[PDB]
């Protein structure tokens, strides 16, 4: 207390801060129900936008109160300054998106390597086209990093910029100008209190003086200290990069002012990064004597350093390095048009860090790292050691290594479970026992899907999943297998396969896709829920019975609140209101703290809706369903499979059966960068929506009467949810979802009017039972060189016009380059040469057998023209070619050449 | 979707689909000229266009690909049920009047001493080199000999001598002109 | 492809076996005889790779660097084994080239 | 078009002079040059928007026009209401404003010519090191010198030789004898006798009762026991500040002597099972079970088998588990035990023992050595062996103490992940090792039948694997970031060949055998500075850790040196020293900014002193950056209306603020309360 107001900070919840400011905008100083149920009726209710919130909080903090909003630590920002930084960055990020040679609007990872490689190849192409019949030519690149981008930059350069933007109007340009000028005249940084006490005591008893950081304070009499032109790093990664590119084109337009030489300088700018080039033609000698240098990289470095020094950019000579073949963007320095793989970072992160929350999720993150290191051109013998390395870190850090306490195989053997070793699920302490291909292409859901597929194949007594598809899709077969299961269970003549199946169905019963089951909590939020004020408002407004039935009654009054995401007011704050650690738990693990340890692991092992949903999610998965058959019938080598052997099988069989099963690529050896193609997280969110409605319905019926198996015929909502929960409610809502198609229109007035039960928890998640997608895997760069069958037939249907130009082409050209060839040999090579993992002749044959059968039948003209109109329109050019090898019938050929190749109102 | 001309194009295609399908299912008392008009613009002209637009969109593979899959898969189901309902309509009209993917492998085809795997690749490179008027690369001649590929894999030996002078070459009609415009 | 046969199909295995034997050869004169035979064979058979030759990503300059390295290694082994004291070898290779 | 909305209520406001600050007019004052006055630059600055009129609605351009006339009127400037005079004014203004790149071009060659002088260069790398050592010599005296015998422990911090209560029973039946003392160079007031007295006292008579099964306290002995106990405590302080130079002789010969001695120390363990071994060979002794198509490849699985057996011969997993037990015992040894207590650490081995010796962070390691491999063990740890003695066929050794840290415990705990994967990677990189493993087969591999070249490169790979996997000292950090900052050399002229060494190098070398690294990278850099034209081949150089002649591709060297770089933890000192550095870097930067700009610690910001005109420290060109921003917004934003609608639609300001996910997730706000 030095006639000031010292105050330490406290990190609260961001959602709670938005909830508080949305409250205090609406004069909502004290929590009360009736002040918000009065208004906000449906989509015609009250609404608020972002920018009026922004100017409201801005007008609130325009009053002088000590500038508590402008008090930030490093890597941290207050709520209002997050709002203004958000406003600047998220109004300017589309302007950054509009620049084709800039990379702060990257698509995560692939755009970096793709854009750096295209910059390199277009630059080298420009060099090559200027190499022809020219006087003199020289080219060089630059990968540059700046010294202190956060603190050397003058923020006032931005003040001269915002007023020049035509995207705004008079008043919001002034809004951004005023927030920027408020950001620079009130900025202060709060020193941590413990180091403040340490340094103050050290000055008091030993020093009686201080270093530079103490001279800002008046003899250490103030807690905080101001920085003026330092916007902290990571806050403005968009605007600064684009204006740094503005300085780049300032350099360009400065260099066309030179007379005797021509320059074309393109650039890539990342935050804290450069990658540029320069091209000079003509009299280079007088140019280099003009700039006083002997090499073009020397002149480029000196010019770029002077230009950056002219506009408050400090370039660091120790880290910026410019040569004739390298570009270092963050990593993967590409030389001479060829990228270095650089799996050192991936294999290093394999054994240097983890997320450090739980065993399973650390195993998931390191497994993602395994997929990255396998996907980036892995070397020869380090795959099994990498498997063992991620496994031994998952074992040694949290869930102890085998041979001692907290084991997985030992617990299963001491329980005498019939499961063998290489099929234990990964949540059950099971090791990463999946092979290379399913982990490589999928990631998280590889091993669990493999073991579930194998045990469904075992119990279902089929041989392959193509049998399983049309066996399961026919109704009442699963019911008869389940009833013979019940007969076998009551009889007592069960075998080991039935025991494995009942263990896996009860394991999936207590599960998500793959949850943790054993979930020890942290320090329980019951002592930290008082930090959140939403819990205070939840508990501010015999008595427990009436209060919980009352609040559940006010959920039943408007059931659409808890189940749709907040669309308008009266559905957001009610919805939110009504909803070094490794060193700690290496000591906390081996303990009886939560009254059980490694006996809870075995007591879960101690004890058809789940069956049909699990076999459905086995069979409704798309990429796994095409993943297995290319494994089980795969050739070892040749046809652009094995041309070399130095880590060469580690790229080709990883993806050529997979990626060429899709179109868009012809190459053999290339490091790939995939999308988020595998989306198993679209079946789980309808199930969770059903879980909230089942919870709400169960609470409502259990709190209106006891021991409910059926209702006593109350209202129609209770009656229809009695139809919902009579059997398994998730199963019935997904089953009826395959032929109901409501999609009500989100007006909050006709939604309650149409049907108050089924579209509430079936159509208010914006998702239902549908089919995922398989991509082309997005090959990033070349290295150093029943539902299946319909969509696949549609692939051939749309590819028919292409293969009518491809197969005829290759047949004519092989007939050209062999004139002694026979028709049996044409059949043989056309049976063997494949495109998009489809043999040509059988793909044509399955389509043309039905049209020959339709033509040879007794149908008339109108029954044949309308049957195969697309087919006949495609085969107009090569009908004779189909007749040549005896494929097309003469009746079909005659049909094609005759009909195709020509009172009251 | 936002991408200007293609956005308007594939908006126009499916609004045409939906309007023509509701107009075909609007009224039907007469005979099958209604379905005969409905068939070619409900099945042929627009479905394969959406199938094409799924597999040729490149900048929407990370932002709009699961959207486009849910569009075109429902289009596939729409095509199949169109075929079924049209067959039902025909049956009324004239009365009133899996393992296909698993046929791959066994792909080492050799004719004589030359492999019939690198011939196709070398000859398409030959056509590419003649099209842009460039010299053939030596590396395209690497995959000709069978002895490099004979160290691993099963060998299929088809006894055909390398004969290149008889009648059946004459029916190809593939660029008979000899173009050597740098050669004396 | 041109239906033509190349001369001396059985030289590579013999040269490899001779060099493997030269790894275990203790004879001074036999090494000189085999290296002189190798030098005579490499002089009698010229190399016809052109300046426009590109093999994959290796240019003609890279293959010429390999040829120059091989000739430098062979000539260094010859000069290390053959000790004739400084008989003006800088004037014969320039006239021959 | 597209129904453009007004997403504000500031329609009547003006960016000029209606805002709070009075800063725009002094920007205008700083931005007037010769032949350009206030009115013309004001007109250009707030009327260059007219390049974008055809792609905007009429009300927005009406708002811009009325803001233009209000800005002209309010700033005491004659406004232009007409369009022809406005267009004429702006085309002569674009003519005069495009006549400015010549002056900046002349100024930047002026700056390049004045930057050409006042700089000096170094002829070679070695002279750069001598000149840096000279600068550090006149910076601080009492360093460098040729005395090698005064240094600390060289082979990091732990020791583990090849050979529960039965082990310490064996130890206590072996320690009933006397002691010798043998050193490197003659010492004075020998403190090894006090350490021998300490281990004698703490093990002879007071090991019979134990608290919590591994530690024990001491409270009641005689006064002479407390006397020798506190004497051993008074030994526990060692401090040094020297440096071993880059041109020293015969320390390298010492380094290969200790390397050969440590390798012949390695092949002596007689255990075949353990903790790490089971998981690694369950993944590795049958490595085809992690695959699907086994029959396509048959030259890679048994090579992994051979590497696993060779590591079992060298007890690499056994040593990794020994260091694991070591690390976790020291982690639990940091606890609430008092200052008169200490703890024993016994691993899975049969003759390795530890003494905690107070809480602190110290310890003492003990060893049991046979008679066949005896004198080279005295060669190995000679800088940190205090004493050793004879009992029967046994030699028992006492070792120098040192200090610990919890991040050092982390770096030791990572060891079963550190050593095997790097060992496998460097064994993959070495091509002569590849052909030796290719020639031999799985039941005919052994350690006693190798080639001497294979022997020496295996000594090198064992040493590099142990040293990388057991990083504990600051000099390892220094050589690692020096290697990363000098990895920019092997291509063309990058203007950082020697200036980083001249200015930004930090000379800090603590103990020996890092000389092998620095002269290996010196040899590498002198190989790289040999003349390169266009391109070349790789094999003509040498690895940094494993020598490894006839390199395959430069990718291999980039990978393995960046393995040696990337596996270093960040702060091996404290959280509050790098914390304070992260606060003081902007503090010193802003202080020198304030000193150069003439402000003091009491005044306000004072946004422009008109100093902001092409000065080197903190300035702009004034009229140039505004023109660069103007034609950037001209050349970037085309068809302003549609991308305006894209801004309002994708980032959806017309929706409430909680609709955006990034402003509702757990970022933590740090509000002031």
């Amino acid at each position: 207390y030095y006639r000031n107001n010292v105050t330490v900070l406290k990190s609260k919840k961001v959602s709670e801060e938005l909830y508080d400011l949305v409250k205090q905008f609406h004069n909502m100083m004290e929590i009360d129900l009736d002040s918000v149920m009065n208004l906000g009726k449906g989509t015609e209710g009250k609404k608020h936008t972002f920018l009026q919130m922004l100017e409201f909080v801005m007008s609130k903090a325009k009053n002088v109160t000590g500038s508590v909003d402008f008090l930030v630590s490093v890597y941290l920002m207050s709520m209002k300054v997050k709002m203004m930084l958000y406003f600047i960055e998220h109004t300017f990020k589309h302007v950054a998106q509009s620049d084709p040679s800039e990379a702060i609007s990257i698509s995560g990872d692939n755009k970096i390597r793709a854009l750096s490689t295209l910059s390199l190849d277009t630059i080298t192409s420009y060099n090559d086209i200027l190499n022809k019949n020219s006087k003199k030519s020289r080219l060089a690149f630059l990968s540059a990093d700046q010294s202190k981008w956060s603190a050397s930059d003058l923020t006032y350069k931005y003040v001269l910029a915002i007023i020049l933007n035509p995207i705004l109007t008079t008043g919001e340009a002034s809004l951004m100008i005023e927030c920027i000028l408020m950001y620079v005249k009130l900025k202060k940084v709060c020193i941590p209190t413990d180091i403040f006490l340490n340094l103050r005591k050290a000055q008091g008893t030993f020093g009686q003086n201080e270093t530079a950081i103490g001279l800002l304070t008046k003899g250490l009499t103030t807690n905080t200290y101001p920085v003026s032109m330092n916007w902290l790093q990571g806050n403005l990664n968009y605007l600064s990069s684009v204006y740094h590119s503005c300085a780049m084109k300032a350099y360009h337009k400065t260099l066309e002012c030179y007379k005797d030489c021509d320059f074309q300088t393109r650039w890539i700018v990342h935050s804290d990064d450069n990658a540029t080039s320069l091209i000079a033609s003509g009299e280079v000698d007088k140019m280099l004597t003009d700039f006083s240098s002997s090499s073009l990289p020397e002149m480029l470095f000196r010019s770029i350093e002077a230009h950056f020094k002219s506009f408050c950019i400090t370039l660091n000579p120790k880290k910026s390095y410019a040569s004739s073949s390298e570009v270092e963007f963050i990593s993967e320095r590409i030389v001479n048009g060829a990228i270095i793989p650089l799996y050192c970072r991936h294999l290093a992160n394999c054994c240097t860090e983890s997320s450090h929350i739980s065993y399973f999720d650390d195993l998931m993150s390191l497994s993602i790292h395994v997929t990255m290191l396998l996907r980036k051109g892995c070397p020869n013998e380090v795959i099994p050691f990498a498997y063992g390395a991620v496994q031994v870190q998952a074992l040694s850090i949290y869930s102890m290594l085998p041979g001692e306490v907290n084991d997985s195989i030992r617990i299963f053997k001491k329980l005498g479970v019939s499961l063998k070793s290489n099929e234990i699920p990964t949540n059950m302490g099971g090791w990463l026992t999946s092979p290379i291909e399913p982990l490589s292409i999928l990631g998280p859901s590889s091993n669990d899907q493999i073991i579930y597929y194998n045990v469904i194949r075992d119990f279902l007594n089929k041989k392959s999943l193509e049998e399983v598809k049309d066996s399961v899709s026919s109704s009442s077969y699963l019911q008869m297998r389940f009833r013979e299961l019940k007969g076998k269970y009551e009889k007592g003549t069960l075998e080991e396969k039935d025991k494995k199946m009942i263990f896996l169905i009860n394991l999936f019963e207590k599960a998500t896709m793959l949850t943790q089951i054993i979930k020890l909590p942290n320090f329980i939020n019951e002592n930290a829920l008082n930090k959140m004020s939403s819990y205070k408002d939840f508990s501010k407004l015999i008595a427990s019975s009436l209060e919980m039935e009352s609040v559940h009654d006010i959920m039943i009054k408007n059931p659409e609140t808890i189940l749709i995401a907040p669309l308008n007011d009266r559905d957001f704050l009610l919805s939110q209101l009504f909803m070094k650690l490794a060193l700690d738990r290496v000591l906390r693990s081996k303990a009886r703290t939560k009254m059980t340890y490694e006996e809870n692991m075995e007591k879960k092992i101690l004890e058809y809706c789940s069956f049909k949903t699990c076999v459905n999610l086995v069979i409704k998965d798309v990429n796994f369903s095409m993943l297995i058959p290319i494994l089980d019938s795969a050739y070892p080598c040749e046809s652009r499979k094995r041309d070399n052997y130095n880590f060469r099988w580690f790229q080709t069989e990883k993806w050529i059966p997979v990626v060429e099963g899709s179109p868009g690529l012809v190459v053999m050896h290339a490091v790939y960068g995939s999308n988020y193609i595998e989306n198993l997280g679209l079946k789980n969110i309808p199930l969770t929506d059903d879980s909230i409605n089942v919870l709400t319905s169960t609470f409502g019926t259990g709190l209106i009467m006891e021991d409910v198996k059926s209702l006593v015929k109350g209202k129609d909502s209770f009656e229809t949810e009695a139809f919902s929960n009579s059997n398994e409610c998730q199963r019935l809502v997904k089953a009826c979802n395959y032929m109901i198609a409501a999609q009500n229109r989100l007006l909050a007035i006709n939604t309650c009017f149409t049907r108050k039960s089924f579209p509430f928890y079936s159509k208010f998640n914006l998702g239902r039972g549908f089919i995922s997608n398989t991509l082309a895997l997005l090959s990033t760069i070349y290295s150093k060189e029943k539902t299946i069958r319909t969509v696949v037939s549609a692939q051939q249907d749309m590819n028919l016009e292409k293969i009518l130009d491809t197969a005829v082409y290759i047949s004519d050209k092989l007939q050209s380059l062999f004139p002694t060839i026979t028709r049996e040999d044409i059949v043989l090579i056309l049976q063997n040469v494949c495109l998009d993992s489809k043999p040509i002749w059988q793909s044509l044959e399955d389509k043309m057998k039905k049209i020959n059968n339709s033509t040879a039948s007794g149908f008339t003209v109108s029954n044949v023209i309308l049957s195969h109109n697309s087919e006949l329109n495609t085969i107009q050019k090569q009908i004779v070619w189909m007749w040549n090898m005896g494929l097309c019938s003469h009746r079909t050929l005659d049909f094609v050449i005759r009909y195709i190749r020509r009172i009251g109102i | 979707i936002v991408d200007d001309d293609i956005r308007e194009t594939m908006d126009e295609f499916l609004m045409n689909i939906r309007d023509t399908c509701l107009e075909g299912l609007e009224n039907c008392k007469s005979v099958e000229e209604y379905d005969s008009y409905l068939d070619e613009n409900g099945f042929n002209d627009t479905v394969e266009l959406f199938e094409n637009l799924l597999r040729t969109h490149d900048n929407f593979e990370n932002e709009y690909s699961p959207l486009f899959s849910e569009i075109v898969d429902k289009a596939k189901q729409y095509t199949r049920d169109l075929e079924g309902f049209k067959e039902i309509l025909l049956m009324l009209k004239y009365s009133l009047i899996m393992h296909a993917v698993e046929l791959m492998a066994k792909k080492h085809i050799e004719i004589g001493e030359f492999n019939l795997l690198g011939m196709i690749q070398l000859i398409k490179a030959c056509e590419t080199c003649h099209n842009n008027d460039s010299i053939l690369n030596l590396a395209s001649l690497r995959n000709v000999l069978s002895r490099t590929y004979a160290t691993f894999g099963r060998r299929i030996r088809l006894d055909h001598d390398l004969d290149l002078q008889n009648n059946l070459m004459e029916k190809s009609y593939d660029f008979k002109t000899l173009v050597l415009p740098e050669i004396k | 492809l041109t239906k033509s046969r190349s001369k001396e199909h059985f030289l590579s295995g013999r040269v490899k076996k001779a060099l493997i034997q030269l790894r275990d050869e203790q004879s001074r004169t036999k090494k000189l005889e085999v290296y002189k035979d190798i030098a005579n064979f490499l002089a009698r058979h010229p190399l016809c790779l052109s300046e426009k030759t590109l093999y994959g990503r290796y240019t003609y300059s890279d293959i010429n660097d390999y040829i120059m390295q091989t000739r430098e290694i062979i000539l260094s082994k010859i000069s290390e084994l053959d000790e004739v004291v400084e008989t003006d070898e800088d004037n014969f290779l320039l006239s021959y080239l | 078009v597209f129904f453009s909305h007004w997403t504000s209520k500031y329609k009547e406001r003006n960016p000029t002079e209606i805002a709070y600050s009075e800063d725009i007019e002094r920007i205008i004052d700083s931005l007037v040059t010769d032949e350009i006055t206030k009115e013309e630059i004001i007109h250009f600055l707030f009327g260059n928007f007219c390049f974008h009129i055809e792609t905007m609605n009429d009300q927005h351009i009406a708002d811009k026009f009325k803001g233009y006339q209000s800005s002209c009127i309010n700033l005491k400037i004659e406004p232009k209401v007409d369009l022809a005079d406005l267009k004429d004014h702006l085309i002569q203004k674009q003519q005069i404003w495009e006549s400015l790149y010549g002056k900046h071009l002349e100024k930047i060659m002026l700056r390049i010519r004045e930057k050409k002088k006042k700089e000096k260069e170094i002829p070679d790398i070695t002279t750069a090191f001598n000149q840096n050592a000279a600068e550090y010599e006149e910076k601080y005296p009492n360093c460098f010198t040729n005395d090698l015998s005064e240094t600390k422990t060289n082979f990091s911090m732990t020791w583990s030789p090849s050979f529960n209560n039965a082990i310490i029973n064996k130890f206590r039946e072996s320690f009933k004898s006397s002691s010798r003392v043998i050193y490197n160079s003659p010492y004075s007031t020998n403190k090894a006798r006090d350490i021998t007295n300490l281990v004698r006292l703490c093990l002879t008579e007071l090991s019979c009762l134990t608290r919590n099964k591994n530690e024990f306290c001491m409270k009641e002995t005689g006064r002479e026991n407390k006397t020798i106990y506190f004497k051993g405590l008074a030994v526990m302080n060692i401090h040094m500040k020297k440096l071993i130079r880059h041109d020293n002789e015969d320390s390298l010969s010492w380094c290969e002597r200790i390397k050969d001695s440590l390798f012949v120390l390695h092949n002596g363990d007689i255990r075949e099972e353990g903790k790490i071994t089971s998981v690694y060979n369950n993944y590795a002794k049958n490595p085809e079970c992690l695959y699907i198509q086994d029959s396509v490849l048959k030259t890679e699985l048994e090579t992994c088998k051979k590497i696993n057996k060779l590591c079992n011969d060298l007890a690499i997993y056994h040593y990794s588990e020994d260091m694991m037990q070591f690390s976790k015992g020291l982690m639990v040894a940091d606890r609430y035990m008092t200052k008169e207590s200490f703890k024993i650490l016994t691993t899975a081995n049969t003759s390795m023992m530890l003494l905690a010796f107070k809480s602190g962070v110290p310890y003492i390691a003990l060893h049991i050595v046979d008679e066949d491999m005896s004198d080279q063990f005295n060669i190995c740890y000679t800088k940190e062996i205090y004493s050793y003695f004879r009992n029967g066929s046994n030699y028992i050794y006492i070792m120098r103490p040192q200090r610990l840290n919890q991040v050092r415990l982390l770096s030791l705990f990572k060891t079963p992940s550190k050593v095997p994967v790097c060992f496998a990677q460097f064994s993959k990189k070495a091509n002569e090792m590849e052909k030796w493993l290719k020639n031999k087969d799985i039941e005919k591999v052994n350690v006693f039948s190798m080639t001497m070249t294979v022997k020496q490169i295996l000594i090198n790979i064992v040493f590099s694997s142990v040293m990388i996997g057991t990083v504990t000292k600051l000099s390892r950090m220094g050589i690692f970031d020096f290697m990363r900052y000098a990895g920019f050399l092997p291509l063309s002229d990058y203007s950082n060949i020697k200036e980083y060494i001249r200015d930004k190098f930090d000379p800090d070398i603590t103990n020996v055998a890092d000389i092998y690294f620095v002269n290996g990278i010196k040899k590498l850099l002198f190989r790289m500075e040999d003349l390169d034209i266009i391109g070349g081949i790789t094999d003509l150089n040498i690895k940094c850790p494993i020598t490894g002649s006839t390199l395959l591709t430069l990718e291999d060297l980039y990978n393995n040196v960046y393995l040696a770089i990337y596996m270093m933890p960040k702060s091996l000192h404290n959280h509050v020293h790098n914390l304070t550095s992260l606060l003081n870097v902007p503090a010193e930067w802003e202080l020198k900014f304030r000193k150069e700009l003439g402000f003091n610690i009491f005044e306000d910001i004072y946004p422009k002193k008109a100093m902001f005109d092409d000065k080197d420290l903190f300035s702009i060109n004034g009229a140039l950056n505004v023109k660069a921003l103007s034609d950037y917004y001209l050349g970037n934003i085309e068809n302003v209306g549609l991308m305006r609608s894209e801004i309002e639609n994708k980032e959806d300001f017309l929706s409430p603020c909680y609709k955006i996910s990034t402003l509702k997730s757990s970022k933590k706000c740090s509000q002031s309360n």
